[PDB]
């Protein structure tokens, strides 16, 4: 479909086009500043993915349970009957909570891994 | 100065359950790994379970792996062991012990250090 | 399980040894062979940790060593008050953590 | 040998010096623009490696079979009797095909991993 | 505690605040040059972590033994009775040796992994 | 409205092979996982194989893991199961079924939903 | 395999139950215990899915539950036409996916 | 032109140890994987151990996995095999062989190519 | 282990075959079935590598093939000097690397 072609498709359809858009995030003092800022934004998103334990991944699973209050919808009405723009709006008030939990979860897992590697 | 005092129930019927606990004092509870060891009335010592200092990692002997749960609360300085099914072969004095593991940034243990008074569980 | 003699004995002032044997995958593979003294009616207390190390507060009459796939505890200067069942234990691995032997009854003549 | 020292060596000899050259990819408006462009090129290559499932790796194996038409040579005449410059010239017409297959392969594997993590 | 809040704490206490400071590494020609340089430094540190086999990790374990001459202290006097500033000063003369060993160790492991994947 | 119709051969000699297939209609084929279940003439039901909705992941019982191959074509709405060796213990009615698995973004199944007519294979 | 009675019976208008038992690693560990009704000469059809859920189109006379390491199917208002072999099945794990029990023959008096 | 010559001791008592070695010439030692194969006096050939061309990866049969160590020195063109415990079942002629493995960038082997003279070890 | 006949024979000028059998997980799963000729008192030498390939320097009288879960070595133009024990071997996996059969004694009449 091309860049943003899946924007109007359902979440479970648009989830198969992640590489199409990922490849378009990287591809006159004000223009140079714009390029530097675009690089900084890319690196900040990559840093967030790294902190959560998701390095070379576009889809990664975590150990943070869904708390229902964030969204109490069925899977059959999110992935099959909703777009990513609608979902993003629906949970825009919770994105700074979930991310914090994700960071804490990785911090515990990373330390646990170290302890499992110290058993002779 | 280290005091480990076991509490919990005594005799239960086969198929029941028991929650044992251990109160610790005299040392920083959160700085040491903790474990449970049992001794049948006519036998020697057998290791049962091990929990690390943060409570995140638990290990069991295969004979109890699917039946016993070990947990700790570092704010209450309290351990607990919840046993399900309760088989005839589980009759023993259970002891609370400090040691058995370390956390990579501390020196190695691989031994049990402090032992509690012990409590007898029968089926 | 580890194998230990069921009974050890000697007269006061003499030294005695308590052996502990296993296999090459457990007692022979890791140098973590501890010993405990369990007085009748009491909880076990730590006497030896590591292969050769002693806890602070324990008398220097208790020592030990290992060779091959075996290890032993040596009690020098045996006293009349050393009435206890001695146990050996060792770290086995990341699947099976600790293996204990049977108790050795120490009789002091 | 140093940076590019293995350029004249065989592919199987030059493959052992990847860190020497990798470390030299990062190490006045026109000069600032040149530095920004060098950063953008580095990040684009890292993005391609990430998409293919190769994150913190200099040598990574994939599940795309060699199609022979790309090059029907024996391994004994590629790694032992050829340089990387000659190889790069030999398959310069196929680099945009192989990369596409690599992206598709990772997309299938990543989804398969998700499905294997949904089995209780 | 916040950014650098653990600077005066022991190494084993400060090791639990790695995400707090990692998130603060990314967050007018001279100012643009400063921003480009900050990006270059970030990428150089990420490249070093990648070469050593540590990608999306803040704590990673290696196969290089401690050689004692670098520091012959007990673990009980490093993690419990020392800060990271004191440690950094103590081994500042050896950081270019350890890193070299780390690169070599990964080079051997990476090749070994390839060989283990060529056994049918 | 869901119709699952099995086709394939009947009696073969020991050491031979058979390719069975299943034609599906009345639902979107690519939206559901598919599986094969068999029933010996005198026994109950036994699960044999499972394939996910995209055909990438297959699972088998150990007794057939190295002998049976399961595949699907989502454009032809067709399943197939190719059995090699054909042992005496493989005599059974084989059924085509829809269910048994989901794909993370769909709700859980862990049950068989639609069953076909069945086809008898003998050795 | 799971264990079920070989035969269940009762008179029309009465309720009957069919038990299903296993172990703590399969029927007791996951709440996915389904039931199927196989009429003689016919392919099995789904009667119960999940521990307590019923498929759409199936009469509300069929219900079920689990406790401990066992589960059961209850048929209320038994009819003369309920002539079938009933089977239980459950999800076991990622190595062994499904385990079935033997059929229970329902005889309606 | 390839010469593989085994050296080492002969008869030992149960519980002892022996270090065997192999001198190689006539080919580039570092370019080939090496292995040891043994033949009991009254039996056929049995593979014992395999080491790759760089010495980093070693493989053993389960019957010797915890008892034998295989190593090589590519600057000395020398292999060695150090056997511990030395059981009665280990009496055999041991042969040094070139082949058995490759390194991903070379064509496949999966066969033994050059064989040495052999040396008899008894217990 | 792999199964081979204990003895094969024939007259000079005739062809003979030596069979090698195993299972579907080893000889049938990988096409790496080699053959070795061990003359009495000598170390084995490679005669066949791969299923059908011959080493350089070996006479073209030695050939072989596989089918199903079995394989064989064919010696055409048998000579009086082919006095040796022939062995088959095959790659089995990444856990067990090589499996050998028993030797087949070739008697030339
Ligand atoms: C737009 O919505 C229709 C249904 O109304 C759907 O069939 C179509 O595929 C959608 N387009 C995209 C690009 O998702
Ligand atoms: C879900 O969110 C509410 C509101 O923030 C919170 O009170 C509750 O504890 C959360 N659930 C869990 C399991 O923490
Ligand atoms: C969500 O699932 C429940 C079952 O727990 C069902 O009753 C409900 O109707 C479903 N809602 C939607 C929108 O699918
Ligand atoms: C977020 O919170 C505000 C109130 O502070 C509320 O008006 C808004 O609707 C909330 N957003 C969503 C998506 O519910
Ligand atoms: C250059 O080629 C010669 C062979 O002609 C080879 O011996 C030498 O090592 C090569 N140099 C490099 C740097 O690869
Ligand atoms: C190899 O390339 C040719 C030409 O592009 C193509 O027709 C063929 O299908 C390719 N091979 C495979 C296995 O796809
Ligand atoms: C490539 O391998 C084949 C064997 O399949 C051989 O006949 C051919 O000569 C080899 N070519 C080279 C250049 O090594
Ligand atoms: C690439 O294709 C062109 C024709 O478009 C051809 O002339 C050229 O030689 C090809 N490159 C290679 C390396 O074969
Ligand atoms: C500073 O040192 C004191 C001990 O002298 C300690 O209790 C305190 O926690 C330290 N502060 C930090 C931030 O580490
Ligand atoms: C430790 O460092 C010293 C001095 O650099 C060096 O001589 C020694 O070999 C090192 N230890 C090891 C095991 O390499
Ligand atoms: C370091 O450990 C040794 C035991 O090997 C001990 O004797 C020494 O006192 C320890 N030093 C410190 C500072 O803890
Ligand atoms: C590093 O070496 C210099 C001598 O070149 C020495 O004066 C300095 O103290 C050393 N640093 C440390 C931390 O020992």
């Amino acid at each position: 479909l091309g860049f943003l072609g899946a924007a109007g498709s359902t979440m479970g359809a648009a989830s198969m086009t992640l590489t199409v858009q990922a490849r378009n995030l990287l591809s006159g003092i004000k223009q140079l500043q714009a390029r530097v800022l675009a690089v900084e934004h890319y690196l900040r998103d990559q840093q967030l993915l790294g902190i959560w334990g998701c390095s070379g991944k576009l889809i990664c699973c975590t150990n943070v349970p869904w708390n229902s209050s964030w969204s109490n919808r069925n899977l059959s009405e999110i992935w099959d009957n909703m777009t990513w723009l609608q979902w993003d709006k629906e949970i825009s008030n919770y994105t700074q909570i979930i991310y914090g939990l994700l960071e804490e979860s990785q911090n515990q897992q990373e330390k646990n891994e170290q302890d499992l590697l110290a058993l002779d | 100065e280290v005091q480990l005092v076991e509490t919990g129930g005594g005799l239960v019927q086969p198929g029941g359950s028991l929650k044992l606990s251990c109160r610790a004092s005299g040392y920083t509870f959160s700085s040491f790994a903790m474990s449970w060891v049992r001794q049948a009335p006519g036998k020697g010592l057998e290791w049962v379970s091990l929990i690390n200092d943060r409570g995140g990692l638990t290990f069991y002997v295969d004979s109890v792996k699917g039946r016993f749960t070990i947990s700790r609360d570092n704010s209450k300085n309290t351990l607990s062991l919840q046993m399900h099914s309760l088989r005839d072969g589980d009759t023993a004095v259970y002891y609370c012990a400090t040691g058995g593991m370390s956390s990579a940034l501390q020196s190695s243990k691989y031994y049990f250090d402090f032992w509690g008074q012990g409590a007898l569980v029968t089926v | 399980a580890l194998t230990q003699p069921p009974s050890v004995s000697g007269s006061p002032g003499q030294s005695v040894t308590i052996s502990c044997t296993g296999t090459s995958s457990d007692i022979g593979s890791y140098n973590y062979v501890s010993w405990y003294q369990q007085h009748p009616g009491k909880a076990p207390k730590l006497m030896i940790y590591d292969v050769t190390q002693r806890p602070s507060g324990v008398s220097d009459r208790f020592s030990g060593s290992k060779s091959g796939n075996t290890a032993s505890l040596t009690i020098s200067g045996l006293q009349a008050d050393d009435e206890a069942d001695y146990y050996c234990s060792a770290y086995a691995g990341r699947q099976t953590f600790y293996i204990f032997g049977g108790g050795t009854r120490l009789t002091v003549l």
